[PDB]
């Protein structure tokens, strides 16, 4: 849980281009996919567990 | 002074953080 946002999954850190304004992620299928850290700013893709 | 042009494509801003 980042800012509120739970979940279950895989952090992989992507170098998705994340701009100021955005804070969340979702895909093609209105499902999370990345997300950033609340203090840093490190873009994490949130990726399936097994 | 006042004059009035078309707004094309001004008026789209974003409603979200996505």
């Amino acid at each position: 849980n980042f800012n509120g946002l739970t979940g279950t999954g895989v952090l992989t850190e992507s170098n998705k281009k994340f701009l100021p304004f955005q804070q969340f992620g979702r895909d093609i299928a209105d499902t999370t996919d990345a997300v950033r850290d609340p203090q840093t700013l490190e873009i994490l893709d949130i990726t399936p567990c097994s | 002074t006042q004059s009035y042009t078309n707004s094309f494509t001004r008026g789209v801003y974003y409603p979200d953080k996505v």
